[PDB]
């Protein structure tokens, strides 16, 4: 029932060449200057869009290689901009950028593996940083930058496992956290997971399948979870789960295409969460991204776990098998 | 408008500036909290903060009396409270307020619960309040079959129904530590006054098709089960009929039929998928797998003839 109506001049082509200069031009405010508390992955949305467009070589390399080491703290952990405090989601980030840029030693990478060992609990799951809260994310960005970094065996990861499952609910989804309802961006964080650590056998993918593709609606786009409205970010976080488990064909393809392409800004560039919003960075990212995963010819293939270029994690040797 | 927001950033970036240089100096005193209390309002997800505020009141308590201890920590419960008013979706928040309870020496759990429930009238969908809900409910020990009748209201009252029908799910194996018949019954005579009270409500198909799974086995099925499960198959034809574009039902007639008899029930199933398709064409290629799952099952209760 919650869904939006299309309108029949939305954009219906993809605007390449716009979303490039719009992701180009995007650091030169008030967006963008309150939220510097995610300005390491902000800077990872766009590094990785750019690429999956061939347009890399448009932003800044040398001045984001010393932008990442300033953030490095003495624990080994990443912050999110100079001054903030380290977090695993902004190590993760970080890792995933020097990853494209092959510059993974411009950071100390054995404190990192230090850093992420050290937030692992005695159940198995992780904090997000000293301060404990506990969260599969946290678990999907542990194993994740591990996994870059060839160290995933320096964490507990029996443990890990056991805890991702208990995170397993009735409706074959996941949820943050023992007893959490299931969402869409958690389900990809769990998944992700369990692919990385060769574990999908465990996933009920026609269960959990079913319910990922039930989050499809009428208009083509896709929600998170039961009675919400689509955003195209979902393009991301359920096309993403649906491969790792083998089912991306239970979503209506073309569908979700004209979805994804309303949602761009026809004068600016970007995407926005649903058609005729505001465009942003992440939204930006996902809708290419949910593109690529559907077989777009001009945007490079993307990992489904890492979301990155597959010709980068090509390179790294690190490419985990899914179920098909 | 676009003025006053020139001004406001000039005041964040300002205030911002202060906290840090405070923090540099190792000034963890209540002019931070002061600053921080002014950006947080706004910008609950600026994480650094929650965590300086935490720096300055684990400070605090050491140099002040357990007087002045104790009033700043029913402070920091206000300011949660009216930054939740605000955003009440912000991880930070919530979390800061489980590390200040987390830490008191008799916390008020009861007045938490209310608090919860409050938030949940507001937004019955809300997962950071129902994950707070349960981590104060851990704390309380507050017994599975108190919070089982909270969901019962909760999906009574009104709809937006499938976070109370996960918690259910969650409770009713702590009650019974996979279903009891007994209970599984019950189940489903709660789950079924739901989806025939409000047809369109997904939530209560998708806890329906969990029940439908967690029982004894067709094999096995009781009298009681089997005309419970014969009763709901007639319920959806007549829920068909007066709803034809309705998708659930449909696949639920499938599911009912597969968990009383798939071979004697084959033709049925067959006409159905086809009724369901045509309804339901996003779901082609899912139903049209599950169709080649039941066949194949088919193939091997056939083979399994002696
Ligand atoms: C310079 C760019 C500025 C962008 C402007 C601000 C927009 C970004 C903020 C987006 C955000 O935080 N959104 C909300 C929900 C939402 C969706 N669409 C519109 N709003 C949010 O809570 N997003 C979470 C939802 C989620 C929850 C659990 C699991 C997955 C997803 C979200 O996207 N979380 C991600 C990404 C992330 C990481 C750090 C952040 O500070 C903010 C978001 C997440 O936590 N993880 C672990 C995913 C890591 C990942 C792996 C591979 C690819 C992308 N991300
Ligand atoms: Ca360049």
């Amino acid at each position: 029932q919650k869904d939006v109506t299309i309108k029949s001049d939305a954009p219906d082509t993809l605007l390449l060449e716009k979303h490039a200069d719009y992701i180009a031009s995007y650091g030169s405010d008030y967006e963008y200057c309150m939220s510097e508390y995610l300005r390491m992955s902000g800077v990872y949305w766009g590094l990785t869009v750019m690429d999956l467009m061939g347009q890399l070589h448009r932003m800044n390399k040398e001045e984001i290689l010393v932008f990442i080491k300033s953030c490095q703290h003495e624990c080994g952990g990443v912050s999110a901009s100079i001054g903030h405090d380290p977090h695993l989601l902004y190590t993760l980030s970080a890792v995933q950028i020097l990853t494209l840029y092959d510059s993974i030693h411009v950071i100390n990478v054995d404190k990192v593996v230090a850093y992420v060992q050290s937030l692992q609990k005695e159940d198995g799951s992780f904090a997000g940083d000293i301060w404990g809260e506990i969260d599969t994310r946290f678990s999907f960005c542990a194993v994740a930058t591990l996994a870059l970094l060839g160290k995933l065996d320096a964490i507990n990861v029996e443990k890990a496992i056991e805890f991702v499952l208990s995170c397993m609910n009735f409706d074959g989804g996941f949820g943050c956290r023992p007893g959490s309802e299931s969402h869409a961006g958690q389900i990809y964080c769990c998944t992700g997971f369990l692919a990385i650590t060769s574990q999908l056998h465990q996933v009920n993918s026609d269960l959990l399948g079913w319910w990922l593709c039930e989050r499809q609606l009428p208009s083509g786009g896709l929600n998170g979870r039961p009675e919400k409205l689509p955003d195209v970010c979902y393009s991301w976080w359920v096309l993403a789960s649906l491969k790792i488990i083998g089912r991306l064909h239970w979503i209506d393809r073309e569908k979700l295409r004209s979805f994804i392409l309303a949602c761009q800004d026809e004068e600016t560039g970007g995407f926005a969460d649903r058609p005729g919003d505001m465009v942003d960075p992440f939204h930006t990212l996902f809708g290419i991204a949910g593109l690529s995963l559907l077989g777009e010819e001009q945007i490079k293939p993307v990992s489904p776990v890492f979301c990155m270029p597959e010709e980068v994690l090509q390179r790294v040797n690190v490419q985990p098998e899914l179920v098909s | 408008k676009r003025l006053e927001r020139e001004q406001k950033l000039k005041l964040y970036q300002s205030a911002t500036q202060a906290v840090f240089q405070k923090r540099q100096a190792g000034e963890l005193d209540e002019s931070v909290l002061e600053l921080t209390s002014q950006i947080l309002g706004a910008n609950p997800d600026f994480a650094t903060l929650w965590n300086c505020r935490r720096e300055v009141l684990q400070h605090l308590e050491t140099e002040k009396s357990p007087e002045e201890s104790a009033a700043l920590v029913k402070a920091e419960l206000g300011f949660l409270e009216s930054c939740l008013r605000v955003n009440p979706k912000s991880y930070g928040t919530w979390h800061h307020r489980c590390w200040l309870l987390s830490r008191l020496p008799e916390p008020n759990w009861a007045r938490e619960l209310e608090l919860c429930a409050r938030f949940l009238e507001a937004d019955e969908r809300n997962f950071h309040c129902w994950d707070y809900r349960r981590f104060v409910a851990a704390q309380a020990a507050v017994a599975p079959a108190e919070e089982l009748a909270f969901t019962d209201s909760l999906i009574t009252r009104n709809f937006s129904n499938y976070s109370s029908w996960h918690y259910r799910s969650c409770l009713l194996p702590q009650l019974h530590p996979r279903l009891p018949e007994n209970v599984l019954l019950k189940e489903l005579e709660l789950v079924q006054n739901a989806f025939f009270t409000d047809p369109n409500d997904q939530s209560a198909w998708f806890y329906h098709r969990w029940l439908l799974g967690a029982g004894s086995g067709r094999c096995e099925l009781s009298v009681e089960k089997s005309t419970v499960l014969q009763s709901e198959l007639e319920s959806c034809k007549e829920l068909q009929e007066l709803e034809p574009e309705n998708k659930w039902c449909l696949l639920t007639i499938i599911l009912l039929m597969r968990a009383l008899d798939p071979l004697l029930y084959e033709k049925e199933t067959l006409q159905y998928f086809s009724t369901l398709k045509a309804v339901d064409p996003m779901r082609a290629a899912y139903l049209d797998d599950l169709r080649s799952k039941f066949l194949l099952e088919n193939s091997v209760l056939k083979m399994e003839y002696a």
